[PDB]
RNA sequence: CCCUG
RNA sequence: AGUAGAAACAAGGG
């Protein structure tokens, strides 16, 4: 079972495998003394060990570039946000039993939603 | 084009793969080819006897009989922990660590009873060596003990591998393992005993842990967390639905037993699987908010795990289990079959009474559990979604009948009561809060007593159900072998105390039904 | 008072209420030890029920074969084998003849597919069986072992990557008089050893099923006769979506139209004084009497006027089935209590063993079948034990039924109804309780003449306007679906991002297909992010919970100046509902995340990289 | 003493 | 002892 062998790797202290250049960019220790990636050489390669503690630091603390092409490329997930933000919503029918996206929640068992896409 | 010939070994090997009195594949082709249909079917069926059909057999208000339930001595609980007489020693700890070491826990809840004394057995095990288990209780206490005396705290406390643990753990018990040339001449060499289990009888103990399952705390068990804002309608509907029923089923007993229960199994097999050649301790621990949302945390009772070299998913680890109590053993001590009790201490409870010193028992038993069903434990939450699926579904049901949503007539009328009980007097009715506990509360003790027997007392009872339902609708029902149908059902009640009082609960409703 | 959920139902009906009575939240049953003795009690009850039939030796293998088509009819209720072949043509002529033209096309399309397909569709599939290591592998290094000993020898005619090749190597193969074998170490095999070899089929109890008391033995084939049954399931496949009555392959959206369709068309059309009942009721031994010479039967009716290849690779499939040999399994374990000792017996000794060690059960079992094991095998020709065609039954099941239209019936009664492999429901209208009767006995009996037994124990008869089929619970227009067991909604153990989304799925996906209501939903989304936040350690950057990475979060969640654009994994809030489980995450917030922050967690330099959306968070865990 | 769950 | 139920665990090899 994956689920309780990462329940458990997620305990250790650096669980995660990064590069070598990791140790350039972000500093071995934290603001407060807490260790974030160590010396031990992963086995079969060259990478290290680095902890969920430098994914954070990373995070909150590293070099910045812009993201304009992002939406460019991720187009079509970006275009179901816009629709879903500009839908107009209706009053629930209960009765006997663009679109197909949202079919998990226009139809049901036994009750009908009116939708009508923004878009 | 395309050439697939068959050779000569495979067609010898079709050649007697025909029909009888046909000679070679060829002439089974040519004569299905050239086969035109003229009565065939009406000629065979005229030369069959009468002997085959299929006659009706009426149903009536008359005909149905109630089941039969073996016979024996009672039925005993065969739980992994106490349920109706679990007891707890309760601390508060203000600084929320996500998660902390369990073994401090335990250690600053025992330091707050000052009511220990000497223990004593009183309720003996019949077919174990009761000795065996006042000494690891001793010896439990001694390494609780010891563990002040050290240059550094540890975080886990391995028990030293000791005659009592050696043998309440089942040390060298397997055979030893030869090859079959050398113990042939052997005069007791067999196969092991595959035999059925042996009958017992329903008791009185387990309606009373069903009725107690169904009741309310002054505590909260269950937190979950939050979802977004709801703009469709639809979201508001099923907003309300979840809310009522968090509402009216989070302080309900069986929540415990669902967190108990996940803590414990969660513990039992981190333990296994990481110190395989140790005797593991590990306690029993439990957190709640109180009416006021103060935390609390509670210590149930102790288990000692041996070793735990499992390979497949059935091998078996066995374990030692201690918890705290104040129910006298000696008032259903057929329910303590495989329990040895011994007395360890005094509480004192303040009342309307004023205080009243009451005594304090421990539960020691020898258990055993595979990997499957640990892994099956884990995830007792499951229960509560499950439990909601069915009330839900009632609604959906009762609306498409009416094509209106009928949750506000459900939950806010304060009327509507369904029949829920069963009173001396008569049938008892019940709001939709007790419903929901109700449906929860079987939900759970369906995952806490599973077996093979039920899965085949349910499959086979639900169609006597549905043919009840239609002879109470007026649809003239109709049985081809209705005998049968009774005799599967029946053979299924052999030894679970949870379906032998299922079965008493549908003779109930068959005599209530049909009145 | 006394709690008691069963008295529940004297207000609600029934079906309104069934989903208590599924005890679907503890362990399954599983089984411990060998299936050695259900394979043995499986063999001999397939022989018992073809008793009086038609005894032969094999001139290639060398074992017994027994053969009861066209034998004697049945007498009594007892289940039958001795389907009669004029019958099962006779069926299958008239259900062409109601629907012309169905057989040809199917052709056309397996012939289609037989051209186009390739090798590789072996690959998928369940633990196949390996004859070069005689065990159970999985079916990509089964089929790469079988093809790297093929190759061993001199047989290259499957290198241009058609499966039709790779048959016509395996046949070759089957011709060929030594094999040789590689272990470093060889071995040789004869004729007849390959040849047993090639027909065995491997046998293990079947674990984690529900509704049953007692454990059952299941089969699994090896690899040179698995294309062939690929290729007769398509075509079986090609013949069922075009029948109307027949429940496969539909999903679960489908089949009440299908339910209510029945019902309308034989209740509308009914006059107002005509009476009509439904059956409900399933088949017994259904896989235990289905000769795989009436399957060569049909196959050869099917496929007339085609060409002689198609012909000859369709069929090749029910010639290896009928000539099968089963593997007795694992063996049996002995203990003596005296000296404390205990033993395993391989199943090859049980040919020749005392009978003393053994208990009444076992040795009977034993003596029974003793006279067909052959080289640590037993001969199975009659029967199908695993059922792999679970839709060459489910069109003879529908003949069955399409033959008993208003113009073959020539009488008053009629029937009509719906089939899926096992199960079976029927709708019978008549003037009388008299023609109802009729019509019940004339379906049973012409159903008996065919090898297919209708159980009377699981079966009912009513008023029509409710019923049951294959877990779907009709009332008066109203279809409830039980059929699958609900998931646990946790973590797979991925990554922090691919988890969320995985979850997600699962959760809009079970809502589409399996009927999860909207509440249940809510309460499955609360629960699996429960569980994410204390797997990940993500917990909220306000909640004051201890961890290791609290520090962090809360940092990160006091810099930030728009908190509802953090993710999850960085201790944010959840906006996911109902109506957003379509939407990734990452592209769910892009709107609400800040300029900086959303510049730094998808860094496409940081050196963590190298539905989802690539970010600071795919990383790759240790071994 | 080593290896394996 | 205990788990468990038609056959097994209650450690195996060198
Ligand atoms: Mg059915």
């Amino acid at each position: 079972n994956p689920a309780l062998r990462m329940k458990w790797m997620m305990a250790m202290k650096y669980p995660i495998t990064a590069d070598k250049r990791i140790m350039e960019m972000i500093p071995e220790r934290n603001e407060q003394g807490q260790t974030l990636w160590s010396k031990t050489n992963d086995a079969g390669s060259d990478r290290v060990m680095v902890s969920p503690l430098a994914v954070t630091w990373w995070n909150r603390n590293g070099p910045t570039t812009s993201t304009v092409h992002y939406p460019k490329v991720y187009k079509t997930y970006f275009e179901k946000v816009e629709r879903l933000k500009h839908g107009t919503f209706g009053p629930v029918h209960f009765r006997n039993q663009v679109y197909i996206e949202v079919l998990h929640l226009t139809q049901g068992t036994c009750w009908e939603q009116m939708y009508t896409p923004g878009g | 084009e395309e050439r697939f010939e068959i050779t000569g070994t495979m067609r010898r090997l079709a050649d007697q793969s025909l029909p009888p009195n046909f000679s070679s594949l060829e002439n089974f082709r040519a004569y299905v080819d050239g086969f035109e249909p003229n009565g065939c079917i009406e000629g065979k069926l005229s030369q069959m006897s009468k002997e085959v059909n299929a006659r009706i057999e009426p149903f009536l208000r008359t005909t149905p009989r109630p089941l039969r339930l073996p016979d024996g001595p009672p039925c005993s609980q065969r739980s992994k922990f106490l349920l109706m007489d679990a007891l707890a020693l309760s601390i508060e700890d203000p600084s929320h660590e996500g998660e902390g070491i369990p073994l401090y826990d335990a250690i600053k809840c025992m330091k707050t009873f000052f009511g220990w004394k000497e223990p004593n057995i009183i309720k003996p095990h019949e077919k174990g060596i009761n000795p065996n288990y006042l000494l690891t209780w001793k010896q439990v206490l001694a390494e609780l003990q010891d563990i002040e005396n050290e240059e550094k705290i540890p975080r886990t406390k391995n028990m030293k591998k000791t005659s009592q643990l050696k043998w309440a753990l089942g040390e060298n018990m397997a055979p030893e393992k030869v090859d079959f040339e050398d113990c042939k001449d052997v005069n007791d060499l067999k196969q092991y005993d595959s035999d059925e289990p042996e009958p017992r009888s329903l008791a009185c103990w387990i309606q009373s842990e069903f009725n107690k399952a169904c009741e309310l705390t002054d505590s909260s068990w269950v937190e979950l967390d939050e979802i977004g804002e709801d703009v469709a309608p639809i979201e508001h509907i099923a907003s309300m639905r979840r809310n009522y029923f968090t509402a009216e089923v989070s302080h309900c007993r069986a929540t415990e037993y669902i967190m108990k229960g996940v803590y414990i199994n969660t513990a039992l097999l981190n333990a296994s699987c990481a110190a395989m050649d140790d005797f593991q301790l590990i306690p029993m621990i439990s957190k709640r908010r109180t009416k006021e949302g103060r935390r609390k945390t509670n210590l149930y009772g102790f288990i000692i795990k041996g070793r735990s070299h499992l390979r497949n998913d059935t091998d078996v680890v066995n374990f030692v289990s201690m918890e705290f109590s104040l129910t006298d053993p000696r008032l259903e001590p057929h329910k303590w079959e495989k329990y040895c009790v011994l007395e360890i201490g005094d509480m004192l409870l303040r009342t309307a009474v004023g205080q009243v010193s009451r005594p304090m028992f421990l539960y020691v038993r020898t258990n055993g559990t595979s990997k499957i069903k640990m892994k099956w434990g884990m995830e007792m939450r499951r229960c509560l979604l499950q439990s909601l699926q069915q009330i839900e579904s009632m609604i959906e049901a009762e609306s498409s009948v009416k094509e209106k949503d009928l949750t506000k007539e459900f939950f806010e009328n304060k009327s509507e009561t369904w029949p829920i009980g069963e009173s001396p007097k008569g049938v008892e009715e019940g709001s939709i809060g007790k419903v929901c506990r109700t449906l929860l509360a079987k939900s759970v003790f369906n995952s806490l007593y599973a077996s093979p027997q039920l899965e085949g007392f349910s499959a086979e009872s639900r169609k006597l159900l549905l043919i009840v339902q239609a002879l109470r609708d007026n649809l003239e029902p109709g049985t081809f072998d209705l005998e049968g149908l009774y005799e599967a059902i029946e053979e299924c009640l052999i030894n679970d105390p949870w379906v032998l009082l299922n079965a008493s609960w549908f003779n109930s409703f068959l005599t209530h039904a049909l009145r | 008072m006394d709690v008691n959920p069963t008295l529940l139902f004297l207000k609600v009906p029934v079906q309104n209420a069934i989903s208590t009575t599924f005890p679907y939240t503890g362990d399954p049953p599983y089984s411990h030890g060998t299936g050695t003795g259900y394979t043995m009690d499986t063999v001999n009850r397939t022989h018992k029920y073809s008793e009086k039939g038609k005894w032969t030796t094999n001139t290639e293998t060398g074992a017994p074969q027994l053969n009861p088509i066209d034998g004697p009819l049945p007498e009594d209720n007892e289940p039958s084998g001795y389907a009669q072949t004029d019958c099962v043509l006779e069926a299958m002529a008239f259900l062409e003849e109601s629907h012309p033209g169905i057989f040809e096309n199917s052709c056309l399309e397996t012939m289609e597919i037989v051209q186009q397909t390739r090798v590789d569709k072996l690959t998928q599939g369940r633990q196949t069986y390996d004859w070069t290591l005689n065990r159970n592998q999985p079916a990509a290094t089964a089929l790469a072992n079988t093809i790297e000993v093929f190759r061993s020898n001199g047989l290259t005619a499957n290198e241009s990557g058609r499966l039709i090749d790779f048959l016509k190597d395996v046949m070759d193969s089957m011709d060929k008089e030594e094999m040789e074998i590689t272990t470093k170490k060889k071995q040789r095999l004869n004729k007849r050893s390959y040849l047993i070899r090639a027909l065995t089929l491997n046998t293990m109890t079947k674990d984690a099923e529900r509704g049953k008391l007692k454990r059952r033995a299941i089969a699994t084939p090896g690899m040179q006769i698995r294309g062939f049954v690929y290729f007769v399931e398509a075509l079986a496949r090609s013949i069922c979506e075009k029948l109307e009555q027949s429940g496969l392959p539909v999903g679960g959206n489908e089949k009440k139209a299908k339910l209510a369709n029945v019902v309308r068309k034989m209740m509308t059309n009914s006059q107002d004084t005509e009476l009509s009942f439904t059956i409900t009721g399933d088949n017994t031994k259904w896989n235990e009497n289905q000769n795989p010479r009436m399957f060569l039967a049909m196959i050869t009716y099917i496929t007339r006027n085609q060409p002689e290849w198609f012909r000859n690779v369709l069929s090749i499939a029910p010639i290896m089935f009928s000539n099968k040999m089963a593997r007795l399994g694992k063996g049996y374990m002995f203990e003596s209590k005296s000296m404390k000792l205990r033993t395993q017996v391989p199943a090859e000794m049980l040919a020749n063993i005392d009978l003393k060690y053994f208990n009444k059960s076992t040795r009977e079992k034993i003596e029974k079948i003793r006279p067909l094991l052959i080289d640590g095998t037993a001969s199975l020709s009659p029967g199908m034990m695993m059922g792999m065609f679970n839709m060459l039954s489910t069109v003879l099941g529908v003949s069955i039924l399409n033959l008993g239209q208003k113009k073959y019936t020539k009488t008053t009664y009629w029937w009509d109804g719906l089939q899926s492999s096992d199960d079976f429901a029927l709708i019978v209208n008549a003037p009388n309780h008299e023609g109802i009767q009729a019509g019940v006995d004339r379906f049973y009996r012409t159903c008996k003449l065919v090898g297919i037994n209708m159980s009377k124990k699981k079966s009912y008869i009513n008023r029509t306007g409710t019923f049951e089929f294959t877990s779907f619970f009709y009332r008066y227009g109203f279809v409830a679906n039980f059929s699958m067991e609900l998931p646990s909604f946790g973590v797979s153990g991925i990554n922090e991002s691919a988890d969320m989304s995985v979850g997600v799925t699962v959760i809009k996906n079970n809502m589409i297909n399996n009927d999860l209501g909207p509440a249940t939903a809510q309460m499955a989304l609360q629960l699996f992010i429960k569980d994410y936040r204390y797997t990940y350690r993500c917990h909220r950057g306000d909640t004051q919970i201890q961890t290791r990475r609290a520090f962090e979060l809360k940092k990160l969640w006091e810099q930030t100046r728009s908190k509802a654009g953090l993710l999850v994994s960085d201790g944010g809030p959840n906006l996911y509902n109902i109506r957003n489980l379509h939407i990734p995450e990452v592209c769910l917030k892009w709107e609400l995340m800040d300029e900086d922050y959303q510049g730094r967690l998808c860094n496409p330099m940081n050196p963590f990289v190298s539905d989802a959306v690539a970010t600071t968070h795919s990383w790759i865990p240790k071994r």
